[PDB]
RNA sequence: GACUAAUCGAACCAUCUAGUAGCUGGUUACCGCCGAAGUUUCCCUCAGGAUAGCAGUGUCGACCUUCAGUUUUAUGAGGUAA
RNA sequence: AUGGCCAGAAAGUGGUGUUGACGCAAUGUGAUUUCUGCCCAGUGCUCUGAAUGUCAAAGUGAAGAAAUUCAACCAAGCGCGGGUAAACGGCGGGAGUAACUAUGACUCUCUGUAGCCAAAUGGAUUA
RNA sequence: AGACCCUGUUGAGCUUGACUCUAGUUUGACAUUGUGAAAAGA
RNA sequence: GUCCUAAGGGGGGCUCAUGGAGAACAGAAAUCUCCAGUAGAACAAAAGGGUAAAAGUCCCCUUGAUUUUGAUUUUCAGUGUGAAUACAAACCAUGAAAGUGUGGCCUAUCGAUCCUUUAGUCCCUCGAAAUUUGAGGCUAGAGGUGCCAGAAAAGUUACCACAGGGAUGGCUUGUGGCGGCCAAGCGUUCAUAGCGACGUCGCUUUGAUCCUUCGAUGUCGGCUCUUCCUAUCAUACC
């Protein structure tokens, strides 16, 4: 054959050479599965030999960021708007909605739903 | 497909946001935000600056008429000229295919 | 499947057992994990933490406790006879007879026990 | 392109999904008669707005040598083009040229009869306004071959010279005029090409009541030469995109009214005649 | 920001799993992750999904989504 | 991962062997004369280095030249009070 | 059986073996009762089926004065191309067609107060 | 001087397409290697 | 080595290179005036027909340095309020307006004391001598990760072992936060701003509903028994 050696099987599998590696792949594994098998290994901090951490854990730092936010134009202005027309199609949609059991709700869609749904009844208000 | 696109797509490198790739930071020492590159970028700070310090060593290896205010300039024009030389690579590259 | 195609986009979709103890949510994960993966007892109560169970590649079912909501209209003979308690805890059992005599035909349990002429649930005891 | 205005100029000029309305260029040979340039005229007017014009004479033969048509469609982006030209042969010829990525994707020739061909200032009506779409009428019998000959090349060619731009609306003013294009199979038939403004009058009913008025020109053809396209360029530009504002259907996957994602389950038949039950002690006689 | 959510048996536990110790929105349509790949733990209790909004020229303030 | 002579995730005996440790512990009379130090500058960091600076014994050279964490004078910075 | 499974530094060496498929050796499951979600073909299992595509040593040819260099040829295995323990694995169905073989692809639409059927019983709620 | 935590130029057992090797197995060539034929080449 | 409120976009006004005739210094060549000037200038590209009340050149406005939304396109997502991307729409700039226009361009990295490669005729040595190949040394050149080589030495131990090192505080208690207003007073009265208790006003079911319980990293107990505090449940008094 060619050989079970990691380079005998990238030159097999045809990778570029010269392209960095995560340390601990081979065969069975790739970057991907063993970033994601190394999150279960991670959550220790780095120590001196007294104990003193000498590099924090993942998400541990403890620097404290500038939290500052930059002057800018579109903290001013509207994001979302909608026109008259639309909700009146909005609202004839509601009226004419029907319930059907065999359809499932895969992704709501972002509406003012107060200005499309119909209002309380006249004896509750 | 370029040479960057096929690396970063074969070792799972991501796209910068349009958030993160922004010209603009926020510069504590002077409490202001500035760009990161361009007219008066944090690539060419100093280069205005009334006072810099220049160690002997880098001043005596330094060739005579250049000083140390376009030094910043100098790292800048190697940089883009490195990407230019790959871009045109790269150009090259797609047209023969 | 048909609900982990319509969400192929993630990873997984989580399928969660829920209803009154007793209802044979366990026996129903192990019906389709097709192998003992989870507890079974006549006993409510069985199951009192939540547990994973890796039905397919893309689909995880989740065993919960068995829960009974409160109502004001729930007396202790209804939940006893919906399967919520046990037995050997309780206090007077034979008050509940006559309300299994109400549920099951005379001819049921004369045939199931092979006897008859009782006029009351004492003397059927 | 270094300018933000060359770089527009390109990025115009670049391939896209959705295509520029189709620019003509009218342009005529070394001899070309008064009667053919008339006529070039005339197509000039009915399309101003998406035309170029040149002025010179050009010593092209269409049907021997095209580089230079290939190289004044790639400078002036211009994709249809009118080439005038007079001959002892062809007295008056208008040559309709498409073209497809800069070359040559197909070519006809049209013979014009010179005593039955009036002007557009021959006829005293009220004329058609600058970058108005005119409707377009085919009549006859030579347009429906089953097999691709010159007059279905002939059709297709000017539907798209009197295309204008596509419009998903069009306001009721807008249907004044009439183009129509008159052809029968058989010696040689005669392509006519006519222009009508339309009138419209009460009828007792809801819909009006329609009579015309001849607008100008008035054209007589005579199909000539025909060069046809390439089986694969012909397959290339006749393939259709499809732009982002057209959704891929899913299967089970719909959007409803209000804009929700549905999906759709489909629990099938319940079959219970394969089920025992439990034979209990007290089921048992 | 976070704390060492540790798990396993052992009397040395695992610490990768972090929980977020301040309020958050998770948007609409929500489901969390299963356990075994949540890293980042946002607990139901201190989720909001209203805020007590004031406009500096009416002069009023009105719960929003 | 049980047992293999109170010895078992590899028995006991002797030897190589005074194996190696940067880690732990210890390291033996007196008096006299001096006597300290913690980014100064450079290098990929931690499980890093040199190096400046501060000291003691000797000497040698005309231990010659004088210099000084100080003030004043002239002139800068601070024109700031007034 | 000129075999399999082993052992030994080797041996004119040893075991299984005074053995021969109702046997030997290696696995997995673990009495009885119940019991094999549906369908494949990606990993894998095995096919001497065509190739020289990769192709070691030895060998062959050419040039040089020789050291040497350059060429073909080139076993097994790999590769290519076939059938599967279809084990692992994947797997929402059912119809069509214009593709025409893999992969298709493009549309359509799917929701008995104790019975019947099975060689007494319908069971794992197993003594 | 237990346990637990932390550090090591840490030790050792174990696993796997981690690296370098290797027992076993498999394939080719050379020698052991002799006597005749029939064809195909040089 | 210097300089710039950046480029870009919109709108408006003007016409260029050159030649002739003229004007103190000024004389081929400074500046100003007229006439003639199809662009022969400038800006882009590589016309065989680019642009003249402009695409050239000066003013005015924006300079906000890469907006928002999307059930849609493509790719991706163990960090799935999706991201990047394409398209569309809205916004934005300018203009009286018709309109015009923007909301980026790119790219793996690592050596230069490195890698690859060339020449030496009159350079040196091959140590018994010479010649021809060859090899080494020394010197001098050339190019720069497409044609300049290369850059793949993992885990686990709850079966264990050894050498060591360890194991906020005169805090807290009974009365929310944000936003606005009022406000005695403090300041200020060459500026009339700024602080400001007491309060007040907005957000956070006709005695209802019972068909909405929203995540253990942090661990407590029980027994026996003694004492103390008061922030008092009871008993005593008010
Ligand atoms: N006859 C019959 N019995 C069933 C069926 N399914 C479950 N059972 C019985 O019902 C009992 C309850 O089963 P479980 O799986 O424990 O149900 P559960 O609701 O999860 O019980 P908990 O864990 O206590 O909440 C079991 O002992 C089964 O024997 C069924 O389909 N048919
Ligand atoms: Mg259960
Ligand atoms: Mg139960």
């Amino acid at each position: 054959g060619t050989g079970k050696k990691e380079k005998n099987r990238l030159l097999r599998e045809g990778r570029t050479p010269g392209d960095p590696h995560v340390k601990g792949e081979n065969f069975y594994r790739s970057a991907k599965k063993i970033k994601t098998l190394n999150i279960l290994k991670e959550g220790k901090p780095i120590r001196d030999s007294k104990g003193k951490i000498v590099k924090a854990a993942s998400f541990q730092s403890k620097e404290v960021p500038k939290a500052v936010i930059e002057p800018n134009r579109k903290w001013f202005t509207n994001t979302r708007v909608i026109s008259q027309d639309t909700l009146q199609s909005f609202r004839e949609a509601m009226a004419e909605k029907q319930k059907d059991p065999y359809t499932v709700l895969l992704k709501s869609n972002k509406l003012p739903m107060s200005l499309i749904r119909d209002g309380p009844k006249l004896e509750d208000g | 497909e370029t040479k960057w696109q096929a690396f970063a797509r074969r070792r799972g490198i991501k796209p910068k946001t349009r958030e993160q790739r922004r010209n603009l930071q926020y510069n504590p020492t002077t409490g202001q935000w500035e760009r990161k590159w361009g007219y008066k970028g944090a690539n060419k700070r100093g280069e205005t600056d009334p006072i810099i310090e220049v160690s002997a060593a880098k001043e005596a290896m330094r060739p005579e008429g250049t000083s140390v205010r376009g030094d910043k300039r100098r790292e800048i024009r190697a940089r883009v000229k490195k990407n230019q030389k790959q871009m045109l690579r790269n150009q090259r590259i797609a047209a023969e295919k | 499947r048909q609900f982990s195609v319509l969400h192929k986009d993630r990873k997984q979709i989580s399928v969660g057992l829920i209803g009154y103890p007793n209802v044979g949510k366990s026996s129903i994960i192990n019906a389709l994990r097709g192998k003992a993966v989870a507890k079974v007892a006549p006993i409510p109560g069985e199951t009192k933490v939540w547990q994973y169970v890796t039905l397919m590649k893309r689909i995880y079912l989740i065993d919960c406790p068995g829960i009974v909501p409160p109502n004001q209209h729930d007396t202790p003979e209804d939940l006893l006879l919906r399967g919520v308690v046990r037995v050997e805890n309780v206090e007077h059992p034979e008050q509940y007879i006559p309300a299994v005599l109400r549920k099951v035909k005379q001819h049921h349990m004369e045939r199931t026990y092979e006897l008859r002429g009782w006029k009351d649930h004492i003397e059927f005891l | 392109p270094r300018n933000a205005r060359s770089k527009r100029a390109l990025e115009k000029r670049a391939p896209k999904i959705v295509e520029n309305p189709k620019t003509c260029l009218f342009l005529r040979g070394t001899t070309c008669s008064q009667i053919t340039q008339d006529a070039m005229n005339d197509l000039y007017a009915m399309r101003q707005v998406h035309a170029k014009r040149f002025h010179k004479k050009n010593a092209i033969h269409p049907f021997e040598d095209a580089t230079s048509l290939c190289f004044f469609s790639e400078k002036n982006d211009c994709s249809l083009m009118v080439f005038g030209s007079s001959n002892k042969k062809r007295p008056h010829t208008l040559t309709f040229v498409r073209m497809f990525d800069y070359k040559v994707l197909d070519m006809l020739e049209f013979y014009l009869d010179p005593d039955t061909y009036r002007s557009i200032s021959q006829f005293k009506t009220s004329k058609i306004p600058i970058g108005m779409r005119p409707m377009m009428v085919f009549a006859g019998t030579a347009f429906e071959s089953p097999v691709p000959n010159a007059f279905t090349m002939a059709k297709s060619m000017l539907i798209d010279f009197f295309r204008g731009e596509p419009s998903d609306k069009i306001d009721v003013e807008g249907l004044r005029f009439v183009v129509v294009v008159t052809a029968d199979e058989p010696q040689k038939p005669i392509l006519r090409l006519r222009v009508y403004g339309i009138r419209t009058k009460r009828s007792g009913t809801r819909l009006p009541r329609v009579e015309v008025e001849e607008h100008g020109p008035r054209m007589d053809f005579r199909l000539g030469r025909m060069r046809e396209p390439d089986p694969a360029m012909l397959k290339e530009a006749m393939k259709k995109a499809k732009t982002p504002q057209e959704e891929r259907t899913k299967k089970n996957i719909s959007m409803d009214l209000l804009g929700d994602k549905i999906g759709r389950i489909h629990m099938g038949k319940t079959d219970l005649s394969k089920l025992q039950t439990r034979k209990m002690k007290g089921l048992k006689r | 920001m976070f704390k060492v959510v540790k798990t396993g048996k052992k009397t040395h536990k695992k610490g990768w799993k972090r929980i977020v110790t301040k309020p958050t929105f998770v948007g609409p349509d929500f489901t969390r992750r299963p356990v075994k790949y949540e890293r980042f733990i946002r607990p139901m209790g201190l989720r909001y999904k209203k805020a007590n909004v004031t406009h500096p020229t009416l002069n009023v303030t009105v719960q929003l989504p």
